[PDB]
């Protein structure tokens, strides 16, 4: 009964706007059984009129303001074991 | 028959009768005992886990299967030159698979000393899946096929299929085919095996590039008596709508009326070989075409036959839309761009839309400038067509087959399909040549004096050797074009170089430098 | 014939001609040299003693005998599904036993190093007891039969019979059959053995459960013009005897007159799988049905075909009245309840009394209330019938055969018997398929230079290997029921699980999860 | 969903000993579905070294002392509805 292995890639990224739109793949989630869901939550971000809550494997970002970002991918398997790995995104 | 008598002579010639090319081939095979003569099941649960997309559930049968669905198993590069240079198509016609000259050898390991003495009694089983009632696994270019260079002695790949899998767990429909449940044939170092197979009526492959662009099919000297709408406003101003037609002639060939339109399109991402131009982000997986049935994604590799790049953009190539063979001596994974050779498809840019381009555009609203009681002043806006399905009268050209490319692939037994030409290239056959699964029988070492009901897991290690010969007669369609400009042909450059192309290196490793297409001659649309 | 030529090809297919099911099978056999080529006698006096019940006296012959009287030797579970799902019975029709591809191997032990080199000269004897003049030992489900999974290589079980025994000492009638005293056949690594056997006229097995309870065989809409005694007292009081009859209709089906009565009964002890309910005392041996001829007890296992439990009591099962097969990987003795799978018989509760129930009741005295000069006022008392013999017009159904269950069993050569259907299930044949006893001949190592008259006890250790093939054509009786409610069939549950049922585990061990009966279709009485 | 109908017969009985053994049938228990169980409990009896507790459809009595008896048959169906009817037994 191995717990899932959550591998978010790329881990570190440097992006300078008029191309704020950035995607970090989260589909590289190793487990014996099916990954029932993916959960994305941004722990830290500069104040923005919106807050990042999604369930997609490939997270889509748009309208990124300058600052430092730290996103957290939480995966759950069939049994229920959860492994959370954090991703750091930086915009110039 | 008998130990001291060869059971079959080494045929490797390649006759050229004329409109028939019998291409015999023979290589020496060595077959170990896989999985210790067991049927261990495989899943990502056992292979250490995988993503949601990569989950699988299948069985690791101990049988080895002879695979020869790659063009360079049969065709020596000189024959492939004689077949692409002057021929307008070919198709397999028959098969002949002589498995002869088996010798089974017993391996003894005492104090780490390897002593190999042959068993004049042990038997090796052979049988052909002649009703396709097994999961067909020939037809993905699995790297186990016969040695490009005849002398090369190869190891027979293991046979293991996949079935349904809800995650890594099977379902009720998950089938388990036990190979021994099939009527085998036992060869014991003096016997030979042979089945003859008749290829079904598979259409001639297109060994020619079109010398007439599908959008320049007309006559450049005569108008076309089909007026096209040319102007819509008389001149710059307020309230000056009009409707002026004009004839579509040679001066404006874009708007010319046309009978046929280019083939399907499924847009691929564009990546440029000059690494500087690609964007500075990891778009390998996120941002590539995928079809994703049953909720698990999978790259649209290589997808529908589409031209790799627009005339003059050589450096580009679609992300997941071209076969990319690895040159000899290349690493299994994370190799640089120069150690893998990419098959570009500029040869069918005539009758296929460019893989990285967006197949025209379709209007999305009505250009009703002034409407009655619901005024919007909406201009005619156009939207692109990233993916386009097959319409009435659409022509296209299937993908090319390369020397290092597959031949056949079983058409899945489904209630319907359209144009079953395997997207990797080759021939689509409802009844392809069968698998030939070979297994050397277990011989238990020394069972106890007292009875014991278990499976007798102690077998003596052994393997096999022999030769395998695949004579597969092709049928040609000779060319009779009245072209006056000299044809374009495939040649090997005359220039001094350390090694001859398609010839062995100083160490003896046979190196194929470039993939060889089969579309060199030209045939007008 | 000859070392370098296989003496027979591996047939394992299972043809389905229609009303005939030829089920070939082949497995690899390894046969050691049992008992060092001697005929040591066995008794409990040598095996360390035993109870009075377990005393025996028999000989341990060094011959190994091929046993294939289990249904899963031939029928792959898919074939067994195709044979229980839609068929109303089957019976073997012929046999064909090809023993081919022998190879004899010599084992040398020097300094504890095992070097195995084959003898191209040593011979292995085979012969079939084709007149049953040997003690038939096929027919107790002795665990030596052919491997459920074809690949499985098995060890041939040893042949040793039992004779009469007054305690552990033989008597005058105790027979001693010397196997070599039979005309053998000697195979020496290039020969093959084959006998064809014709099955006698054995009745069709009952592959169907009855869809009409034997006590609900009537018409539920019409009375039966046979009056039954209903009342005997007019009302509660003193001296109010009377005799009132009434018609036996549908309102009271218990007292309905019936042509036929359920089959025999030999009551078994009741044990419940929910371990809490069983009594807190060791009633394994004391308190189970036994027949005990010649003064030694023996469990009535499994006894007369009787239904395991009344409708709705699934947890129960008779103590010694059901075949209880062990799942793969189970211990030899003192295994828990979950590691052994129990064959319940609810499928013939219609026409057989429940195994744990007491087959009705019989009145034991006369209800003569007021007698002349000998007054007793004896009320009609009833006593139960724990065991009931076969009466005039009694019908019953023989026991089921499971996939892991015996096929045949020799009917003992006695002056009389009744309904010889072996109680473990299968077919009762006066002339079953013969034993095939195989022994590899002794080859003395190195006798002295000087003469010596002893038995030359120094032989060189060796064993054998080959294949064995048993083609046994069955005959079917197709079903033509006009039932409208969909039949009940045998299926494998569609639900994700770690392993496919009847398929190999990750390690390669073939696991059969449940016993498969053969009574699924329904046929009205 | 009709509740079971418990019909014990005979209702009234007069028995004088050396034949104390008396049976009152309780198998006449009408219901749509199967009667899952029968319960017999004697509400009143002269003091005896034993107390009547049984589950059989046909109640067996033995060693009856003089006095008045009142037995109660309780039936339960598949659903669980219970109908209890009492039987009166008198011994001279």
């Amino acid at each position: 009964n191995r717990p899932p292995i959550a591998i978010v890639s790329p881990q570190f990224q440097e992006i300078s706007l008029p191309t704020t739109s950035t995607v970090i793949d989260g589909s590289q989630s190793t487990d014996d059984d099916k990954i029932v869901q993916y959960h994305w939550e941004e722990l830290k971000g500069p104040l923005r009129e919106e807050k990042i809550s999604e369930d997609t494997a490939i997270l889509k970002l748009s309208k990124l303001v300058p600052g430092n970002y730290t996103f957290s991918l939480t995966v759950v398997d069939s049994d229920g074991a959860t492994n959370s790995t954090t991703a750091n995104l930086t915009v110039n | 028959d008998g130990v001291g008598s060869s059971s079959g002579n080494w045929h490797c010639d390649s006759q050229w009768l004329g409109d028939r090319v019998i291409t015999t081939s023979t290589r020496t095979w060595a077959l170990p005992t896989y999985n210790n003569h067991l049927y261990k099941q495989i899943s990502n649960s056992t292979s250490g886990g995988s993503s949601n997309d990569n989950a699988y559930f299948g069985y690791s049968t101990p049988w080895g299967y002879f695979d020869f669905n790659r063009f360079h198993c049969h065709f020596s590069p000189r024959d492939w030159q004689r077949l692409i240079n002057n021929n307008w198509g070919f198709r397999p016609k028959r098969l002949n698979f002589k498995l002869f000259n088996i010798q089974v050898k017993e391996v003894t390991d005492n104090n780490g000393v390897k002593t190999i003495a042959n068993n004049l009694t042990s038997t090796v089983q052979v049988f052909t899946d002649s009703d396709y009632q097994l999961p067909y696994v020939l037809g993905s270019a699995h790297e186990g096929c016969l040695p490009p260079f005849p002398a090369d002695v190869f190891m027979i790949p293991q046979y293991g299929y996949l079935t349904l899998n809800d995650g890594s767990q099977a379902v009720g429909r998950s089938s388990f085919y036990c190979l021994e449940y099939f009527p085998s044939q036992m060869l014991r170092t003096g016997n030979n095996f042979q089945f003859s197979y008749e290829f079904e009526n598979v259409p001639f492959h297109s060994s020619y590039a079109h010398s007439q662009s599908l959008d320049r099919l007309m006559n450049p000297l005569i108008d076309q008596y089909l007026y096209y709408l040319s102007k819509t406003i008389n001149g710059s101003g307020q309230n000056q709508q009009t409707l002026k037609f004009s004839v579509a002639g040679p001066s404006n060939m874009a708007v010319q009326g046309r009978n046929y339109i280019p083939g399907p399109s499924y847009r691929q991402q564009r990546v440029s070989t000059t690494v500087t131009q690609n964007n500075n982000s990891e778009f390998a997986w996120p941002g590539a075409s995928s079809w994703a049935l049953n909720g698990r994604n999978s790259l649209m590799n290589p997808g529908p036959a589409m031209a790799s790049h627009k005339e003059g953009e050589d450096r580009f190539f679609p992300l997941s839309g071209s076969l990319i063979f690895g040159k000899q001596g290349t690493g299994r994974d994370n190799v640089d761009a120069d150690k893998v050779m990419i098959t570009n498809e500029e040869e069918i840019k005539t009758t296929n839309p460019v893989a990285t381009e967006s197949y025209g555009q379709v209007a999305t609203n009505h250009q009703s400038d002034g409407t009655l009681a619901v005024p919007f002043k909406a201009q005619a806006q156009t939207g692109w067509v990233q993916n386009q399905g097959i319409l009435p009268g659409m022509v296209w050209q299937d993908r090319d087959v390369y020397l290092q490319g597959p031949i056949w692939a079983k058409i899945p037994h489904t209630d319907g399909n359209f144009h079953p030409s395997p997207l990797m290239g080759g021939f689509g056959m409802k009844h392809p040549p069968p698998q030939i699964l070979i297994k050397n029988t277990p011989v238990p070492a020394d069972p106890p004096t007292a009875f014991n009901k278990d499976k007798l897991n102690s077998f003596i290690t052994q393997y096999s050797t022999g030769q395998v010969s695949v004579e597969i007669e092709w049928e040609l369609q000779k060319e009779n074009s009245k072209r006056w400009n000299p044809e374009i042909q495939y040649t090997s450059n005359y220039y001094k170089s350390n090694n001859v192309e398609f010839a062995v290196n100083t160490e003896g490793v046979y190196s194929e430098p470039r993939p060889i297409g089969t579309r060199y001659l030209t045939r007008n649309l």
